[PDB]
This record gives C-alpha cells, sequence and structure tokens, in this order.
C-alpha cells in the first residue's frame, strides 16, 4: 500500500475530483440531449405536401 | 368636424345607422352582418361564400335576368364580400334611387331561390376559383398565414372551403346557414352619403321587419384561439419575387391594447420602392431597406378579430441572396419596440395616425364600411374625439410594455412563397425575436 502511494501520491485527490467531474459532466450530457432535441424538433417534425407541377 | 352618426333600432333588433353628407349626390346603403366563414364547421366550410354567389342568382319574384335588369335600371351597382367574421351586401346608387336599392337588398337576403339548378351551375364556377386565387400572391400568403397560425381552428379555415365541400353543398345547408346566422340582432343597415336617416328607418320597417331574431341575442361584435408558432414554405424557384409574411398573435377589436398595437405598427410602417416619397420616410426599417435595396415593398399590418388578431409584416423582394438580411433587419426593428423606443418615435407615429384614421374615410363607400365595421365589432361608432383621446393615451411606456409581452421572444407564424431558398429555417428566424445584447 505504501509503495502504491509513493508511486501515485495524487491518488486520493484525483479520485475525488473525478467524482465531481463525473457528476457535472453527466448532468451536462443530459441537458445537452434535451437542448439538442428541443432545437432540432422543427426539423424532425417537418412535413411535406407535394403537388407535381 | 364630420356630421353625427345617427343610430336607431327596429323591434326585431335590426340596427339602422346613417351618416349624411349633403355635398355628395350618391349614397351607399347596405347590410353589414356579424357572421362569416368562422360560423361554419368543417363539413359546411365554404357555405357563406357559396351563398354570396347565389344571392345574385335570382329570388322568389325577380329571376336572374330580372335582377340584372332591375339593378341596371337603378343606374348604380351592387357589391358583396364575405370574410371570416363579417359579410357585407351593399348598393351604391343615386340619391333618389335609395328606396329601390334597399328593396333589392332586402329581397336577395330574405327571399333568394337557391334553386338546385343554380347550385349545380355555381358549383363549377367556384371550383374554378380554387385554381385562380393561386395567382393572387398576397392572398395566397395570407390564407396560409391564417391556416398555420390558427392550425385546426375555425379562424384557420379558408373562405372558399375545400373542393370536397363545394361538390356536396346543398340548398338545405345553404338555407340552414342563412337562417341561423342572418338574424336581425346580427345585422346593421347602414347608409352613407345622400341618405336621410328617418327615410332609411322607414325603408327598414318596410322591408326588414319580418327578419328572424336569434333565440339568445348577444351584443354586436361578440365572439378560444390558440396561436401556433409555425411555418409554411411554398418554394417556387420559377417565381422572380419572394413573398413573406411574419406575424405574432395580435389584439382583438376590443382589446385595451388596440391603439397601442396600431401605434407600434405605425412605427415600422410601410414601404414601396415604386412610390417617390418612400425613400425619405422616417421609419428606420424603411431607411435600411431602401438604402440596401432589400425589398420591393413591405406593409405592416395589425388585423383584429373578435377574440384574437395577427400583428406582423408582409414583405416582397427580388433580392434573393439577401432575404436573410431583409428578415434580420425587420426583426431587429421589432426588437427595438421592446428595448429602445422612446417618445421620439411614439409621438411621431401618433401624429401620423391621428390624421390617418380620418383620411381613410374619403368616400361614401368608405364611410359606410367604417360605420358597418365599427357597429358589428364594437356595437357603436366611435366618434373622432374619442379616437383622438385613446391615441393620445398611448405612451412610450405602453408601447414598450406591449411589445415586451407580445413580440419579444415570442413564437411567430411565418409563410414564404417563391424563391425563398435564402429564407433560413424556423429557429434562426425565431432567434431574431430577441436581442442577446439586451
Ligand atoms: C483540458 C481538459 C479539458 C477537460 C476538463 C474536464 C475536467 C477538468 C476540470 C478539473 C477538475 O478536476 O475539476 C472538477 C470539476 O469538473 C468539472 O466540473 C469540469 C467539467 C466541465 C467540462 C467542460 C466545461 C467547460 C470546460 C472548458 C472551458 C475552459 C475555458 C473556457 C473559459 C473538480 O475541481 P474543483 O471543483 O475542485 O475545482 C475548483 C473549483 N471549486
Amino acid at each position: 500500500a505504501f509503495l502504491t502511494w509513493a508511486a501515485e501520491p495524487e491518488h486520493d485527490e484525483r479520485k475525488k475530483l473525478g467524482l465531481k467531474a463525473i457528476i457535472v459532466i453527466s448532468a451536462m450530457l443530459g441537458l445537452s440531449v434535451y437542448i439538442k432535441k428541443f432545437k432540432w424538433s422543427p426539423i424532425k417534425n417537418r412535413k411535406f405536401i407535394y403537388n407535381p407541377p | 368636424v364630420s356630421p353625427k352618426t345617427r343610430t336607431s333600432n327596429l323591434k326585431n333588433g335590426l340596427t339602422i345607422a346613417s351618416e349624411s353628407n349633403p355635398l355628395v349626390q350618391t349614397a351607399t346603403v347596405g347590410v353589414w352582418i356579424d357572421a362569416g366563414s368562422r360560423n361554419e364547421n368543417a363539413y359546411n366550410n365554404g357555405t357563406a361564400h357559396f351563398f354570396e354567389h347565389l344571392a345574385f342568382k335570382g329570388t322568389d319574384k325577380r329571376s336572374q335576368h330580372q335582377l340584372e335588369l332591375d339593378i341596371e335600371n337603378m343606374g348604380g351597382h351592387l357589391n358583396a364580400y364575405t370574410s371570416r367574421e363579417s359579410t357585407v351586401y351593399y348598393a351604391k346608387s343615386f340619391k333618389d334611387d335609395v328606396p329601390k336599392s334597399v328593396e333589392i337588398l332586402a329581397d336577395i337576403l330574405q327571399h333568394s331561390k337557391l334553386a338546385e339548378s343554380a347550385i349545380d351551375r355555381e358549383r363549377e364556377v367556384i371550383t374554378r376559383e380554387l385554381e385562380e386565387v393561386n395567382k393572387q400572391y398576397e392572398e395566397v400568403v395570407f390564407d396560409h398565414l391564417h391556416a398555420t397560425a390558427f392550425m385546426n381552428q375555425p379562424l384557420g379555415r379558408t373562405i372558399l372551403g375545400p373542393r370536397e365541400n363545394i361538390q356536396t353543398i346543398t340548398n338545405t345547408e345553404l338555407r340552414k346557414f342563412i337562417t341561423e346566422n342572418y338574424t336581425a340582432d346580427r345585422m346593421v343597415l347602414v347608409g352613407a352619403g345622400a341618405v336621410d336617416h328617418d327615410a332609411l328607418v322607414e325603408l327598414a320597417e318596410k322591408y326588414f321587419s319580418h327578419l328572424p331574431s336569434s333565440q339568445s341575442p348577444v351584443p354586436l361584435g361578440t365572439p378560444i384561439p390558440n396561436f401556433v408558432g409555425s411555418e409554411v414554405r411554398l418554394r417556387d424557384d420559377t417565381m422572380p419575387v419572394a413573398h413573406i409574411a411574419i406575424a405574432v398573435e395580435g389584439v382583438s377589436w376590443t382589446s385595451e391594447d388596440y391603439y397601442t398595437a396600431l401605434v407600434a405598427q405605425a412605427i415600422i410602417g410601410n414601404y414601396d420602392r415604386a412610390v417617390g416619397t418612400s425613400r425619405h420616410q422616417g421609419s428606420r426599417l424603411s431607411n435600411i431597406v431602401s438604402e440596401n435595396n432589400l425589398a420591393n415593398s413591405f406593409q405592416s399590418f395589425s388585423t383584429s378579430y373578435s377574440d384574437t388578431g395577427l400583428w406582423g409584416i408582409y414583405l416582397t423582394s427580388e433580392n434573393t441572396t439577401q432575404i436573410d438580411d431583409l428578415v434580420h433587419f425587420t426583426l431587429k426593428e421589432w426588437n427595438r419596440l421592446s428595448t429602445s423606443v422612446s417618445n421620439l418615435q411614439v409621438e411621431r407615429a401618433k401624429s401620423q395616425l391621428k390624421a390617418g384614421l380620418l383620411l381613410s374615410l374619403d368616400g361614401t363607400t368608405y364611410v359606410a364600411e367604417d360605420i358597418g365595421r365599427q357597429l358589428t365589432t364594437l356595437g357603436r361608432r366611435v366618434t373622432p374625439a374619442e379616437v383622438e383621446a385613446k391615441l393620445e393615451a398611448v405612451t412610450e411606456h405602453d408601447v414598450r410594455a406591449w411589445a415586451q409581452k407580445t413580440l419579444y421572444d415570442k413564437d411567430i407564424a411565418l409563410v414564404g412563397l417563391g424563391p425563398i431558398e435564402g429564407l433560413y429555417d424556423y429557429n434562426r428566424i425565431r432567434n431574431d425575436m430577441s436581442m442577446m445584447r439586451w
């Protein structure tokens, strides 16, 4: 254990910062899906009537 | 100071309203009805317009030919139009031909034949009208505009109705429509020009006294519309001119913001490259558009109905690579009604409107149309003194407050016809309804 700490002494801080990053990034991913769908809905929902000239 | 509008009622509830002008020798009498296409359902949509054709096709007394001759002999003419909320039937004549004209109008409204043979004949004429409106681009644009703004609602239907209904309209449903809708409490007999009010009331008692009254008489101009932000694109690369309308939900006739909406509309104003003075107009949009050749014309509008309205602008342009600029600059001028307008623009627009609302009424038909419209939408003719007071009450704060709740960051209905490849998608147009700097 001690030697593992000696090789990577940032270990504890790194994993806590990673937890914060995971949470924020996941929420941003969820919101980015909502926003993309919101903005794209006029394109996805478009309908056509064709009357050949 | 114009002469006072006199108003009387009959017993059935028919209103008579008149404004005499002893300087003219002609008169416009007619019947304004608080009824139109909006009163149809989906199955009989087109009936009101169908009736307007049959009204001139012969009555129980005069045949089609006799009707023609009787009017020819009068010397003036008869005219009619059906809209979404209003039907009008009027007769322009000589001063002393007014009793003839009232009698003919009373006949065609109350005592029309609606003969199966004539229904069948008009059924083709009206079918041909479906393929020839196609040319009147402004009407094409505004009919699509109503269809999309009031998607699947009665205001969204056209006046002509679908082809399917035209083929299935019977004399029964025609008769039913005019029996339910053309009632005395919904009708106004209007005379303007060389008419005596007391003479017109006597003629009303003679011809329109046996009109049905409705079971539940509501006041004149009594109506829920749910506006849909949406777009119709009718791209046609072979057309040289693009026609674009953009509108938001506007104000009804009786809104408290009715005058505020008119002032805001006057701040943007109209423009037409073919008119000499248009390059010098005060409107900011006019200056941008004229300096940059962005459009052949634009026309701001504020259409009202009993319970809603559409406020917006109609643009025509040959500049097909700068449609984006035209739309961008137009909507940025709308943004400024929310963010920037001050007493400078507001007082200028009020000045221009105080005259404009009076100027419009320059002939007997315009006066009659004004009395008829006001009586069927508000229940009274509003005096110019009252109109001057309501306009004066509009402040810059009122305009900004109205624009912030009606225009700012709101959904639009958008119709484009012609070479509109350069018109961007809905989001980019709707994003111009706000300013990120504000």
